[PDB]
Formats: C-alpha cells, structure tokens, sequence
C-alpha cells in the first residue's frame, strides 16, 4: 500500500477548522492508520491511530476519521503549536508506510518582496570564482522564481536557491538566488540583471547591475 | 517517562560502516517493547528500516542484508539499548535515522497490528552525513551594499557544517536573516546571511558578521563596506 | 483437546472444537463472600450471551447461520485468508471496529422474518 | 461470491481481567481439625486430579509486577487474620507497670535479661480487689520507664489483641482457583523471569498449593527453580527495587527453642484468660537456627554467578547484613509453630565474591508482641507454646537490595530486606496470569438461513 | 423509541418494538449489600418468564403463534379495535381474569403436541 | 409549596425557591487540634 495526502501545502489561520486528507491505494478496513505531527527540528509526533484515536496527551481538537480508503484528520479550533508537517502511516501489512507530508501555514496577508542584487566581491574575486547573488526579502505566497538574464541572455543551469522558514512574528519568507560561475567568464560578460516574477507584484521587477 | 536519547552527528566516508545507538530510560524490558528504526531524508517522508520485535530482528527489502539491528536489555547501570548498523554507506544514506518504541504489552491494542506498529515514541534524530572531500576552514566574502537597503555576509567552501553567524559580535539581531546553507555541486557548503538596515546609517554605523566554525576550530571576522 | 486447546489453531481448525468451550462457561466469612460473588458473578455473565444469541435466533445452537451479508466494508478479505490463515483472537481484534454495528443488524434482522413468518402464518 | 454473518459461540479468545478468584483447598479438615488463620474448613475442595491444557501456537506476554493475583492475595490475607483476631482477648488491661527481675542475674552468662520476670498487680474476679500475679515476659517486650518498672513494648501506640489459643499457625497449601468463564494461564517456561513473552503457555483451573508463609530476607517452604537460581527485579538498575532470588535447589535450616516453657492462666476479667509464662522446666538456652556450611558456600555461589549477568562479567559482589529498620526487615523472621523468631543472618551474608559437617548458628531470639507490618496502630499478642520447639523447613529464595554507589565503584553490595508481604506473594504467583474468555463471534461463512 | 417509548401506543404500533423491551430486562457493605441482591433479583426474575416461555414452546421467540383458540368468552371484541384502539396495559387490565386460564391452556396444549410429534416420529 | 394535608396545622409544608438565595458563613477562629490519648491506641481529638 501506498498512501496519498493532499494537499501538500494548506496554509490556514489561527482559530478556524483544518482537515488533512490521506487516500491509500486499496482499502484498509481495519482502520490501521495513525496521524504524525512534525515541527521544524523536531521529531515526528503521534496524534491519532487505529484511523480516529485519541492518543494519551494529545488536545482533544484533534479528530480523525476512517472511510476505508479515505483517512482524513481535522484540526478544529487551530492553535499555533499546530503547524508543522502531518504525516499518513498505515500499519495493515508490511512495511508501514507513510504518506509525504502536508505543511500547514499561516494566513496573514499577501506581502512583497524587496529585491536587492550585489556584485560578485572585490575579495571573492580574487579568489578565482565569480559567484552572483539575488535576495528577496519579506515576501509571502512564495512562488517565487529568480530569472538570471547575463548579457540580456538567459540563464540556467547554475543556480541554487536558499529559502528561509515562515517568520514568527510578521509570518513572512525570504529565497535568494546565486550563480555559481569561473571568474573568467565573469569578465567576458557585460551586463548582469536578476528578474522575479511574484504574484504580489504586479508586473515582474528587474533589479541589475553593470560590471564595474 | 519514557526518553529515548541517540548518539551525535556524524560524518563519514562513503563506504565506510556507521553504528547508530539509542538508550531506552523508561522502558522496563525489550521483551515488552517493540524498537522499530525509521528514517528521514533530508526532504522526503519517513523510511522504516527494521526492528527487533520479540528478540528477533528484521530490516525491510530494501536494507535487507545490508543494516544490523540489535538491543540489550535491562542490565545493572544502563537501560535496555539499541543500535544500529549500517554497513557499505552510499551518498543517499545521510538522514536523520530515528528511534522509536511501542508498548506492545497489551495484546488489544491498535498501535501494533501483529507485526506492524505504530511508533508511540520517538527518539530525537542521529543525522548521519555521508560525504567525501576533507573539512574546509570557512572563507568569507563579503555582500557590500552598492547603490533602505539589506547587506550581508557570504560564506562557501566550507564543510562539516554547522556554522553560526553573529553581526556586530551578536550585538544587532532585528532584521537578521540567515539563509540555510545549500549543498554545492563539488560536496561543500555555502551561505549567506544578510541584514536590512536603514540606508541614512549605512555610513555612520559599521557593520561586521562573525564566521565561526566547529569542526576546523576556525572563527574569521570580517568588516563590511557600503559601496 | 482441552479447554482453550485449539487457541491458536487458524479460524478452520477451531470451528470443529466449540462444544468444548461452550459446556465450560457455566461449570459468610472473608472466603464465603469471595465465593458467593464468583457464582453470581459466574451466571449473570452467561445470561448475558444467551439472551443476545437469542435476540438473534440462534437460541440453542453453537453455529447459527443468519440472514445478513457480510457488506465487504467490514473484512475485504478471501473466505480462505479468513478460515485458514486468520486464528480467532486476530479476526476478533481486527473486526472489533464493526461488532457494534454487526451485532444490532442482527437482531433487527430477526425481528423483520419474525413478522414476516408471522404475516405468512395466516396465509 | 456473497456472504452471509454467521454467529458462533465457543471461540477461543480471551482478555486479560481481573476478577475475585476464591479457595480450593485440598487438605480440607483430614478428621484432624484445629482450625487455623486461614482456608481449612471454608475454603471449596480441590480437585483430586487438576487439569493442565497446553496451549499450542500461542505466545502470551507475562509482567510479574503488574499482576492483580498477588494484589488481591495481599488484601485476602491482612483479613483473613483480622477476621481471626476480632473473636479473642482483648489484652488492655495489662497496662500496668511490671517490677520485672531478671530471670538469672548471678545464675549464668554476662547477667544478660534474656527474660524477665514481671510481677503486677491484676483484679482476678472482682472488680474492687486486685491480687499480685507474675508471668516471664522477654526482654524484648518490656521498655523500662523512667528491680525497676518495666511496661508492654506496644501500648503506648497499638492495642493487643491476644490470638485466640485453638486456631493453628501452620500454613496450608491454597489454590486459587478462577470462577467460570475466567482462565489462569500459567507460563511452562523453565527460565521465565516474569517479563517478555512466554511462548509455551498452559490453562489451568486454578493455581498450585500456596502456602501463606510470610517471612523476611529468606522465602522458606516455596517453591524452587526448575533449572537455574533466578533472579528477578522490577527496575534492575534501581537501588530501591527489592531483587527475588529462587534457588534450584532447597537449603534446609533446622532450628528449635530448646526451653521447656509451661503456659498458665491469669484471669484478666470474667470470662476472660492471660496466657502466660509460668516458669521453664530445665536449663535454659537460647534459640538458633542451622545452616549447613558448605551447601549454603554453593547456593551462594551460584547466586553470584547470575547476579554477574545483570552486574557485569568482571565485578565483585559481596554481600553484607542489613543496615537497619524494624526487626523484621533486619533480620529473618519467621513463625516457627506459633512462635515468632527474629534470627540473625550476619553469618549468612559475610562474603566477598571476585571473578577468578560444619554448620552455621544463628541465635534466633523470640518476640510476643508482634505488630502488623504496612501499619497500623494495632498488635497481636502470642500466647506461648507448651514444650519444644523444633521445625525445619527449606529457604527456596532470598529478598536481597543494592545500596547506591555503583557510578563510579567497582563493587557490589548486596544486603538482604523483608518488610513487604506482597514480594512473598509474587515469589509464587509470578507466573499466573487471569484471563477472561470471550465465547461470541462473526464470521463471513456463505450460509443463509432458511426461510 | 427508547425503553417503554410505545406505552401509550396502540396494541398494534407497540408491537413493532418488541425488541427494544426485551433487550433491557437483564442488562459487603450497605451499598454493596443492597447492589448484590439488585444483581440476584434481576436474573431470577428473568428467568421465570424464560421458563413460562418455554413450556409453551416459545424458547427464543419474541412473537410466538400457538395453537390454543380465543373462545371469544375472554374477550369479545374484533380484530381491529383490539389491535388499533386499546394500549398493551388497557388490553392486560382488561383480560386480567383469565390470564391465569390462559396460561395454563398454552402449556397444556404443548405438551400435547410434544407427544403428538413424538408419536409421528415413529412412522 | 407542598403539603401532606394543606389544612392541617401538625403537617410540614415544604417551599421551593425558583432563585437560590446565597449564604455565607465561617467560623473564624483559627482552632488548634490536638491529641489527649485516652487508652492504649487511642486518640481523643481535643482542641488546644
Ligand atoms: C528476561 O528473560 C529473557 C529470556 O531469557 C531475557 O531475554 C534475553 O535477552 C537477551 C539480551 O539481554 C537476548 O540476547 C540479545 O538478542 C538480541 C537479538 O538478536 C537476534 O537477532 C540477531 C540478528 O539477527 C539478524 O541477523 C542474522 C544474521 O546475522 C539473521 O540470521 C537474523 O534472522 C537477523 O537477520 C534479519 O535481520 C537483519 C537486520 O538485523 C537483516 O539484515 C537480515 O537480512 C534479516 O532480515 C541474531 O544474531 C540473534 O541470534 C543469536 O542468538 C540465537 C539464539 O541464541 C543464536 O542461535 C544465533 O546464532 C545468534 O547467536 C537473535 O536472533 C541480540 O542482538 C543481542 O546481541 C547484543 O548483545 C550481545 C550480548 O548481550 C552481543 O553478543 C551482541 O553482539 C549484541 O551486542 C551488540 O549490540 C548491543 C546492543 O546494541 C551493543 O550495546 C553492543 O555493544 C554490541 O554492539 C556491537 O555489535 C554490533 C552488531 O550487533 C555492532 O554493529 C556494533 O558496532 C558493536 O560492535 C543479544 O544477544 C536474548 O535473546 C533473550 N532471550 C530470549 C529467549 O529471548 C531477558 O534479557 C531477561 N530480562 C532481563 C532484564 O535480563
Ligand atoms: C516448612 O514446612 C515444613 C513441612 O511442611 C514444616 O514442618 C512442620 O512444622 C510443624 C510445626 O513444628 C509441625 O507440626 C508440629 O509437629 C510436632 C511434631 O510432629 C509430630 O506430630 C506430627 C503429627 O502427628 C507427626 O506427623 C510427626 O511425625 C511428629 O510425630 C507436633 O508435636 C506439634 O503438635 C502441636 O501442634 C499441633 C497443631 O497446633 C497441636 O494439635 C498439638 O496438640 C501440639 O500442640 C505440631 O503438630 C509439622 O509436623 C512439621 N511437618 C513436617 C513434615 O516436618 C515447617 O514448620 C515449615 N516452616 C515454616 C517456617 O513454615
Ligand atoms: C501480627 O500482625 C497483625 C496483628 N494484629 C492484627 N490485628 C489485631 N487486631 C485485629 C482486628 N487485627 C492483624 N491483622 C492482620 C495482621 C496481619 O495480617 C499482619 O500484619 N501480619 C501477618 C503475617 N505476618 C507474620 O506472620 C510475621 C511473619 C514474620 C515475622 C513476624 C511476623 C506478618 C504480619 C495483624
Ligand atoms: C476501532 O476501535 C478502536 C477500539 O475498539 C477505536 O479506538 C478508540 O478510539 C476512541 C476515539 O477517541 C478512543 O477514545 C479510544 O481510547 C480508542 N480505544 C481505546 C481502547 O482506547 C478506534 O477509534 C476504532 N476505529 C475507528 C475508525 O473509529
Ligand atoms: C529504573 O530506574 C532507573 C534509575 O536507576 C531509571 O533511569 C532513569 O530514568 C530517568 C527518566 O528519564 C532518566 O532521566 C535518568 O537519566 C535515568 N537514570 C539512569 C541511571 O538510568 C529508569 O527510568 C527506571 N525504569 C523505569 C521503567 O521506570
Ligand atoms: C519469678 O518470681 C516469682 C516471685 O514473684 C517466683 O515465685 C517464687 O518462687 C520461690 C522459689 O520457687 C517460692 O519460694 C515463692 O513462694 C514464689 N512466690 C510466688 C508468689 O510464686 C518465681 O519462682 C520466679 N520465677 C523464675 C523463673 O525465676
Ligand atoms: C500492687 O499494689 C500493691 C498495693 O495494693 C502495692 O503494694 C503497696 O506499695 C506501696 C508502695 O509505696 C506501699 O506504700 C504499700 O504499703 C503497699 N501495699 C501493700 C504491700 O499491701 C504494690 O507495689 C503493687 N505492685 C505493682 C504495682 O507492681
Ligand atoms: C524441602 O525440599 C525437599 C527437596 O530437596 C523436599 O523433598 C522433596 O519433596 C518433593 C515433593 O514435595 C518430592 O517429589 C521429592 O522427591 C522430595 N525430595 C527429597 C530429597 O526428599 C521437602 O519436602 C521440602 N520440605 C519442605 C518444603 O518443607
Ligand atoms: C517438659 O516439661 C514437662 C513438665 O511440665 C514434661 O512433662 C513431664 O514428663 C515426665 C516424663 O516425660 C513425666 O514423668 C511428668 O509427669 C510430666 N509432667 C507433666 C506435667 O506433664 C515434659 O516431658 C518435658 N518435655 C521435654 C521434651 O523434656
Ligand atoms: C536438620 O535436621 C535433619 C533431620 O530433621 C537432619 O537430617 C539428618 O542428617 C543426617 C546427616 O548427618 C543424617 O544422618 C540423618 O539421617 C538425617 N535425618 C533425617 C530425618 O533426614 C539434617 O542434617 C539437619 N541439618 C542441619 C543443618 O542441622
Ligand atoms: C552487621 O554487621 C556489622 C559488622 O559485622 C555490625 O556493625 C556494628 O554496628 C554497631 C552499631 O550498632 C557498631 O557499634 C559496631 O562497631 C559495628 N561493628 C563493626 C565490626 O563495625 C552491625 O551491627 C550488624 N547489623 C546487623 C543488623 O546484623
Ligand atoms: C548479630 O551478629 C553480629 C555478628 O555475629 C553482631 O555484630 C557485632 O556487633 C557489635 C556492635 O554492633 C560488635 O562490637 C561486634 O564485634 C560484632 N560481632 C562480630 C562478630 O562482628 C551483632 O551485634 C548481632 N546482633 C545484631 C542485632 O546485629
Ligand atoms: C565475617 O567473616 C570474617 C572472616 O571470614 C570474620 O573476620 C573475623 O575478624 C575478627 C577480628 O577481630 C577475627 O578475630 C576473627 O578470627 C575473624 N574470623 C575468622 C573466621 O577468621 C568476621 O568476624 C565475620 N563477621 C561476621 C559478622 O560474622
Ligand atoms: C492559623 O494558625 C496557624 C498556626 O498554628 C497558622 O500557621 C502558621 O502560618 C504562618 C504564616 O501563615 C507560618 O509562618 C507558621 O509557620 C504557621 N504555623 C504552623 C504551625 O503551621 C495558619 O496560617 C493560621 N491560619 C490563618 C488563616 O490565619
Ligand atoms: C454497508 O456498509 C457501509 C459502510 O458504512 C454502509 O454505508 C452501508 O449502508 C452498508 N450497507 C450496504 C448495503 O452497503
Ligand atoms: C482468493 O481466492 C481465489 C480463488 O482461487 C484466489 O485466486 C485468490 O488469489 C485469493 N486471494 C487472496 C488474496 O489470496
Ligand atoms: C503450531 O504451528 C506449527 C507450525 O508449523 C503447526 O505445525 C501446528 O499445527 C500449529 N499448532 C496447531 C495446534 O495446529
Ligand atoms: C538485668 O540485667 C541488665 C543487664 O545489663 C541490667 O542492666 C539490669 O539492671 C538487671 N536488672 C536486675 C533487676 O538485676
Ligand atoms: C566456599 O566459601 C569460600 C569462603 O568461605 C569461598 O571462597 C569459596 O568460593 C566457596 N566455594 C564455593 C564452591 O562457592
Ligand atoms: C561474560 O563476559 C562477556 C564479556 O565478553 C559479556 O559479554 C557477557 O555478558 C558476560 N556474561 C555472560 C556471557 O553470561
Ligand atoms: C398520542 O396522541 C397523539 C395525538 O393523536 C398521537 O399523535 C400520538 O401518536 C399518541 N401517542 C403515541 C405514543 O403515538
Ligand atoms: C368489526 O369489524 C367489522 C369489519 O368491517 C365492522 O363492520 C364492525 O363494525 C366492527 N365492529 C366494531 C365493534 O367495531
């Protein structure tokens, strides 16, 4: 058997009713399936099993529910201690199994970014690379892709994204985008430009930069 | 009562052999409980590896013939410990390995379905990171401001991670944001960690990030420069 | 042979052995009161599966066939998985989520062919 | 392809559930009688012939420190001498002050008050008039207040209750046997240690002969193990768990009160008799139990090799007498015909064990005034025994406890501890465990009832 | 529904809710004294009438049809103001006189059939 | 209200409030038990 949850993502606000949905592949009538919470850096927790129990411990918000093929878990009245993945076991034949994960998030209100390019360092280039960095800033709604335009040239194939957890306080992200590159062909190029492309944005902002 | 506690972090060679343990304080005997080993990737789902259920020991198809489970019980000084072995490492074996335990006294239960369970207890995480390639020191470069804006610091080409990172001896925190590190493709680390100041004080007041590194006992401080 | 015997014996083996449990369910001092309380307690607890087995109608009988299907949500099993691979106390542990719901299709199963054979009565 | 439910009734499937399990008793009144503090006349005949079924394919899970049996045998003891107390003297009168003299004093040995002869004052018949009685009272019974005035050990803090002189003190063996619809299933394992699962199990009716001997620091008259000296503790690695050895073989331990002691009666009011210590016809010694030497230098050497699979193969166990309490949790006490003796098991527990015929004397010494032991304000006098004493029996076990240290020494000491009836009542009931069946089931089976 | 929920219903509606009735009537200090003799009177009193019900022949049967005619001199009403018009307790008041004759002709008339079918096995 | 026999002077007549009325009341002084040992285990709770 293998499970499926959906969605992957359900961000929601404090104070109002969750409901993760988790499909195995054939039916368990046996009701052999237990919900996990995991917080970041954390490790897993076990909130109902047997489909709709009640583990020791666990707030009575919780409840879960059996469909033979449609397991599902509701989390009425959320707190902020519950957000954090939600992952599907089943233990009707062997191995369990789990599910893939469904993060759950908080609402707030669509936010935008504040792009900020730099050049590659004085001092980083003496160093023989030539490394490029794109940084967003207190966006939301992720969604956000980074566009290297080099030369008015397309780029791709070169660059690793780094995105930051939801903030505690405004519940707002960050990414930033780097184009690893050899020094010398650093050179040859003319002219550097980092496109995003943002739902809070109306049209997709272009922050570059000349050589030199 | 029950608190499972693992080992440390480690690295090692790709091809080398690991031993991952976990000691069982509250847990009265091995033969009442049920030690099941389970994994996680560094960003996928849960992996069940094997358990020792009864005294006898299994692994899934996966590990079979290729991962050690075994546990002590009840003895003198220490509680009832289990470990791990997992022999022939390969560059998908990093992941934080878990411990985990279910009562398995009641024979009515539901959190155990004769032979499968479901984990009550977990331990804390042993993240296991399979690399080559030695410990680098921590180079820093720096993200001068150029043209309110954000600067920050930039550090790569280090390895083991962990590294923490503290502007004006830890002195400014609002507006830090400290990327996480990002896996290079010659099998380093980089960062960078950046913080958003007002644009008049850019000149006025000095900013500098602290670089500190465990595993090369080197710690690099290094000043910004609005350009 | 005994008591219990066929205990882990597949679900098959032990449907041939029932009257050997059946016929071992019935059998004023700090000892007087202790062993006034394990008679009592001893026929209040085999009335009480009397009057169920015959709220269903099979009131004298060790294996009764009754009029109601199986609904293939409780158990999607084979009907050999079940019977010779499955002992009792599994089968029992893993169709304990629909006992409460078996057991009053039965009774409101048998008071339905209790009317109707006695409407056909006056035909 | 459709199937129908079919109801069966006599499945085998059970839970555990405790329940009030009650007497079987074989050795019902053998045209013997002198009812005792226990089942004798009210506890149900046992069968002649108990029947064992072994249940094939079946592993059940045993945990000797959850059990009710022995939660339940505790409770059925306290009241089974309650209920035997409650019809006998009531001994509140004797709370004067006695003018105890020492029964030697220039007569033998160091002038030690072994035994006191204690005279007071006592209205025999009337009311009004009060004549001078005696009675030799033990040294550990009278507390002097201040040829001095001496006073009962007890009543300051607890009534005395004088046991009723015909009922016996011998135990005799109990089955606890389980009503209808309940199972005892018993773990045939040779090397079962109360925990983890046993997996060849067996039903019973109810349990074997249990007799209700309560000692401290030594199980006298249990049952022994079948192959190996067995040790089991609730948290082996707790200081304050108590650990329960089982010998595979029985030490045998002789001891006597060689005094000749004589009852006699003292009227303590109408209808109502002191038994007391008239005199003792001939020299008087002391009492001792017997350990033989050499077999007690085996039994504990096997001890120490299994204390070495929880301690560490390379350690050295040593054992030493208890550190102190009561004198029932310092030293053996046990009631041997109706007497009550405190020995002291210092030369027992005397060794040093470090990895790679004669006899032994323990001067036993004889209390009257015996208190109840988890507490309570109450006591029970013993009336004393006309003759010689001499009873032999077999220790089967030991009551042992660690004492904190071992975190950074290399050493173990291993003194010995009673004080808790319930460790003497899951010494033989660890391997029972009650189960209830269920006889109703579903099954898909493709019947239909015939309309 | 519920236990004696048709009490005030007609003969003919309360008798479609048998089962609800027959389902509820099984179920040493002062308080534990008075709670085992609660426990005592209740099995007995239970099985007075599985007993009456069974020498009629009406074991494990909630609706029994017998063979004994109504002789119309116990009650001469119809067919439908007794089953639509009278209430259960209205109907016992009512015919309270001859319970006693009528139930001693419902196990009379048994043992009649009993033996006639035993008579019949034969041939 | 509720009697046996309304006109009857020798029957109780029993009233039941709609609205509970609250009453409060203490003993304010702060006593002191203590122990008199009347016999042999036997405690008399005296107050000091
Ligand atoms: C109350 O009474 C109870 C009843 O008496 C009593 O219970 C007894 O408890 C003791 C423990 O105190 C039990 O003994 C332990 O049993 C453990 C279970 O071992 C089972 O499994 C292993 C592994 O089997 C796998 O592999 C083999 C092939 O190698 C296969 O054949 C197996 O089928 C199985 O393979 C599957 O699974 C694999 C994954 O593991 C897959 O890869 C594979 O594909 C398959 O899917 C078996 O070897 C065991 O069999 C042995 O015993 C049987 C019967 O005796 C023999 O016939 C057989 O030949 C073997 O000898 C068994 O089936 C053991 O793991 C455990 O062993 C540890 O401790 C002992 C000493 O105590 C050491 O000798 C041993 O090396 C282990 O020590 C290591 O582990 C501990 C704990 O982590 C470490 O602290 C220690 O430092 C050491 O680490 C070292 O070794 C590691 C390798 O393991 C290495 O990686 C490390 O780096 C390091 O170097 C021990 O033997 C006993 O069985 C109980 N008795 C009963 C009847 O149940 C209870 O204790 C009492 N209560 C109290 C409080 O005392
Ligand atoms: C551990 O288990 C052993 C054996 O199970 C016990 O040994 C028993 O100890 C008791 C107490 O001393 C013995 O009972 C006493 O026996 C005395 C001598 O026995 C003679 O009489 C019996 C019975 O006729 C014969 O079988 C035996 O061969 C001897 O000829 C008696 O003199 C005692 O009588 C006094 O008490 C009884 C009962 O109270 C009165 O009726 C008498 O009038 C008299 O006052 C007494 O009967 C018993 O015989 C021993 N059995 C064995 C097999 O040796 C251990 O005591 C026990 N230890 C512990 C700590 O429990
Ligand atoms: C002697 O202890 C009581 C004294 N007095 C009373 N009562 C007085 N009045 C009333 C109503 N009860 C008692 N009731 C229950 C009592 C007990 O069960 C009880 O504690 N033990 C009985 C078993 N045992 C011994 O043999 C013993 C064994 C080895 C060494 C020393 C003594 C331990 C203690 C009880
Ligand atoms: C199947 O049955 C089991 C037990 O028979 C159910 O587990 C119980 O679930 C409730 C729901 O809150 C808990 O309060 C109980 O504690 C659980 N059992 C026990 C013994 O504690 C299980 O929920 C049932 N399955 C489904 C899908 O409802
Ligand atoms: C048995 O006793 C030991 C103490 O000797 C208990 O072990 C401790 O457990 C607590 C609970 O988490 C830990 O914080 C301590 O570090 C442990 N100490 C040692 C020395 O192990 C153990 O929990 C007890 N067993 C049970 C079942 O309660
Ligand atoms: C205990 O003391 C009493 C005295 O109260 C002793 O009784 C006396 O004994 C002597 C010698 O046998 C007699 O001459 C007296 O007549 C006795 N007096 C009474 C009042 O009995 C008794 O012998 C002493 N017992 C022991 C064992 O020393
Ligand atoms: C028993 O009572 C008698 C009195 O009935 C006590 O004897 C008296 O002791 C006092 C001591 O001061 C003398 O003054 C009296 O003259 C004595 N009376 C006599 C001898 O008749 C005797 O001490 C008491 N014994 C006890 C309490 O053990
Ligand atoms: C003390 O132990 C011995 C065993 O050494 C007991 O004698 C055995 O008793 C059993 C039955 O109780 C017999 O099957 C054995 O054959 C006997 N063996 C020997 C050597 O006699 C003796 O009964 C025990 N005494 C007690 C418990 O008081
Ligand atoms: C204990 O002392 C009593 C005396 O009270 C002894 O009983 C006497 O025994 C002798 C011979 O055995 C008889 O001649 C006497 O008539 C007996 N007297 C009484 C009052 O019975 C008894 O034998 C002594 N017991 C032991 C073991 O020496
Ligand atoms: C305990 O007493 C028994 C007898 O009650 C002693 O058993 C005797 O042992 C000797 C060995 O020297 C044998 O010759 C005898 O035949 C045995 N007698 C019986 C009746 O069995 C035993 O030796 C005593 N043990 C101790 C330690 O005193
Ligand atoms: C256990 O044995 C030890 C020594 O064998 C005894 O220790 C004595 O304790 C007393 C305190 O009451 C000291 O005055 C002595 O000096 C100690 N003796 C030695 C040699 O150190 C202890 O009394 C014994 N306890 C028991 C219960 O047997
Ligand atoms: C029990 O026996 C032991 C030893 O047989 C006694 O220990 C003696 O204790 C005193 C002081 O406590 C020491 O002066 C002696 O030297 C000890 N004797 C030995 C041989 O070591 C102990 O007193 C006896 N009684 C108790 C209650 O422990
Ligand atoms: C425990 O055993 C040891 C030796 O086995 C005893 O040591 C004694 O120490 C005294 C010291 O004054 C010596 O005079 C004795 O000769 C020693 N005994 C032996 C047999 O040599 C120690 O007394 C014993 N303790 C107890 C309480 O019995
Ligand atoms: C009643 O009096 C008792 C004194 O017997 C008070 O208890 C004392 O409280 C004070 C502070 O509250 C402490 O410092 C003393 O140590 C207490 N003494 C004892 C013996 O407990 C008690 O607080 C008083 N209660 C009230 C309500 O005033
Ligand atoms: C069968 O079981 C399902 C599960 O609840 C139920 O909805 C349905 O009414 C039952 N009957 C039939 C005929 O499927
Ligand atoms: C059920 O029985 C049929 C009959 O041949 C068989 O083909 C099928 O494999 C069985 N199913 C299982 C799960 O065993
Ligand atoms: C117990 O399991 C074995 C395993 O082969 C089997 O042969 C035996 O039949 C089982 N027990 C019974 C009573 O059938
Ligand atoms: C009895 O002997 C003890 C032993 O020390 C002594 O203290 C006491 O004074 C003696 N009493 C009499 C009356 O001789
Ligand atoms: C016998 O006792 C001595 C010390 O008294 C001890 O050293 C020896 O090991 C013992 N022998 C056995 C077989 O236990
Ligand atoms: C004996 O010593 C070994 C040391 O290798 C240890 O592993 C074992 O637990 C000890 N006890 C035994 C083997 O019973
Ligand atoms: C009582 O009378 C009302 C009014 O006709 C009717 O609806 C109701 O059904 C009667 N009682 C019962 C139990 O039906
Ligand atoms: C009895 O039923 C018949 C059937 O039609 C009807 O004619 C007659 O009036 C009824 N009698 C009474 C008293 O209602």
């Amino acid at each position: 058997i293998q499970m499926t949850q959906s969605p992957s993502t359900l961000s929601a606000s404090t104070g109002d009713t969750v409901r993760i949905s988790c499909r195995a592949s054939q039916s368990i009538t046996g009701n052999w399936v237990a919900w996990y919470q995991q917080r970041p850096g954390k490790a897993p927790r076990l909130l109902i099993y047997r489909g709709a129990a009640l583990l020791g411990g666990v707030p009575s918000r919780f409840r879960g529910s059996a469909a033979g093929t449609d397991f599902t878990l509701t989390i009425g009245n959320l707190q902020a201690e519950d957000f954090g993945t939600f992952y599907c076991q089943q233990y009707d034949t062997y191995p369990g199994t789990f599910g893939q994960g469904t993060k759950v998030e908080v609402k707030r209100t669509v936010a935008a970014p504040s792009v900020f390019i730099f050049p590659p360092s004085d001092e980083q280039l003496k160093s023989g690379t030539a490394s490029v960095v794109c940084l967003l800033n207190n966006f939301y709604p992720r969604e956000a892709k980074v566009q290297w335009k080099v030369d008015n040239a397309l780029q791709s194939g070169n660059s690793q994204e780094s995105v930051t957890e939801q903030d505690s306080k405004d519940s707002t992200y960050s990414l930033s985008s780097t184009l690893t590159l050899s020094k010398a062909d650093y050179e040859k190029h003319k002219v550097y430009a980092c496109e995003v492309t943002h739902q809070g944005l109306s049209s997709p902002v272009t922050k570059s930069f000349n050589r030199g | 009562q029950i608190h499972l506690v693992q080992s440390g972090t480690e690295v090692k060679k790709p091809g080398s052999s690991v031993t991952v343990s976990c000691k069982a304080y509250g847990v009265n005997t091995f033969g009442l409980y049920a030690v099941n080993w389970v994994r996680q990737a560094p960003g996928q789902s849960l992996e069940y590896i094997g358990q020792i259920w009864r005294w006898k020991s299994s692994a899934s198809h996966h590990f079979r013939g290729r991962v050690l489970i075994s546990a002590v019980d009840l003895t003198g000084s220490s509680p009832p410990i289990s470990s791990l072995e997992i022999k022939n490492l390969t560059s998908d074996d990093t992941a934080v390995y878990f411990c985990t335990t279910t009562s398995t006294y009641d024979r009515w239960s539901g959190l155990h379905h004769d032979g499968v369970m479901a984990f009550s207890s977990w331990g804390q995480g042993t993240l296991i990171s399979v690399s080559a390639a030695s410990t680098k020191g921590p180079s820093v470069f720096p993200l001068a401001p150029s043209s309110t804006a954000a600067l920050g610091c930039l550090v790569k080409d280090y390895f083991p991670e962990p590294v923490t990172v503290s502007w004006n001896s830890g002195a400014l925190t609002s507006g830090v944001h400290t990327f996480p590190a990002v896996l290079q493709s010659s099998g380093l680390y980089s960062l960078s960690s950046v913080v958003t100041v007002p644009s008049s004080s850019l000149g006025t007041q000095t900013y500098i990030c602290n670089v500190n590194h465990k595993p090369s006992n080197t710690k690099v401080d290094k000043r910004v420069e609005p350009k | 042979l005994g008591f219990l015997g066929a205990a882990g014996s597949t679900m098959g083996a032990a449907s041939m052995t029932l009257t050997v449990q059946a016929r071992n369910l019935l059998s004023l001092t700090v000892w007087g009161i202790k062993q006034l309380q394990a008679r009592v307690l001893a026929v209040e607890r085999y009335l009480r599966d009397q009057q169920l087995l015959g709220i269903w109608g099979c009131s004298g009988k060790l294996i009764c066939c009754t009029n109601v299907p199986w609904n293939s949500s409780w158990s999607n099993r084979n009907l050999s998985e079940i019977w010779d691979n499955m002992t009792w106390l599994q089968w029992d542990k893993e169709i304990s989520n629909y006992t409460q719901i078996i057991y009053g299709l039965l009774e409101e199963s048998q008071n339905q062919q209790e009317k109707n054979e006695q409407d056909l009565l006056a035909l | 392809e459709n199937l129908w439910v079919t109801v069966y009734y006599g499945v085998p499937v059970w839970k555990d559930a405790e329940t009030t399990l009650f007497c079987a008793s074989d050795a019902k009144a053998y045209e013997t009688e002198k009812h005792n503090v226990w089942a004798t006349h009210a506890c149900v005949p046992t069968d002649p012939n108990p029947q064992e079924i072994h249940l094939e394919n079946v592993t059940e899970e045993f945990n000797m420190w959850k059990n009710n049996m022995v939660e339940q045998m505790h409770t059925d003891i306290i009241s089974l001498w309650d209920q035997s107390l409650k019809p006998c003297v009531k001994l509140t009168p004797l709370c004067v002050t006695l003018q105890c003299t020492n029964v030697t004093n220039n007569i033998t040995d160091d002038m030690r008050g072994e035994l006191k002869n204690c005279s007071f004052n006592m209205t025999t018949e009337l009311r009004d008039k009060k004549q001078k009685v005696y009675s030799l009272f033990y040294r550990l019974d009278v507390v002097q207040i201040n040829n001095k005035e001496y006073r009962l050990i007890n009543c300051n803090t607890s009534a005395i209750t004088q046991a009723c002189p015909k009922v016996s003190f011998e135990p005799i063996p109990i089955h606890y046997c389980a009503p209808a619809g309940f199972a005892i299933l018993k773990c045939k394992d040779k090397k079962f240690n109360g925990t983890g699962p046993c997996p060849s199990v067996s039903t019973v009716q109810c349990t074997h002969g249990i007799k209700p001997v309560v000692s401290t620091q030594l199980l006298l008259n249990g049952s022994l193990a079948e192959e190996e000296v067995m040790i089991r503790s609730e948290n082996i690695t707790n200081n304050a768990k108590n650990i329960l050895v089982q010998f595979n073989t029985p030490v045998q331990i002789n001891c006597t009160r060689p005094n000749n002691n004589t009852r006699k009666s003292i009227r303590i009011g109408p209808g109502q008799a002191f038994y007391a210590t008239g005199d003792i016809i001939g020299d008087i010694r002391q009492a001792h139990c017997n350990v033989s030497k050499a077999t007690w230098n085996e039994t504990l050497g096997k001890v120490v090799k299994q204390l070495r699979k929880h301690f560490g193969n390379n350690t050295i166990i040593r054992f030493a007498n208890s550190s102190g309490g009561d004198l029932e949790v310092t030293t053996h006490s046990f009631n041997c015909g109706g007497e009550f003796f405190y020995c002291n098991t210092s030369g027992l527990f005397n060794s040093t064990w470090i990895s790679n015929n004669d006899s032994i004397t323990l001067p036993c010494r004889i209390k009257q005034i015996i208190n109840m032991w988890q507490r309570i304000g109450q006591a029970m006098y013993a009336p004393p025994i006309q003759g010689v004493i001499r009873c032999v029996s077999n220790i089967t076990g030991l009551i042992l406890t660690r004492d904190g240290g071992s975190t950074n020494s290399t050493t173990e000491t291993f003194r010995p501890g009673g004080g808790d009836m319930r460790d003497n009542w899951r010494s033989e009931l660890y391997k029972y465990k009650v189960v209830k069946i269920e006889p109703l089931g579903v099954a898909p089976t493709r019947c239909k009832r015939r309309v």
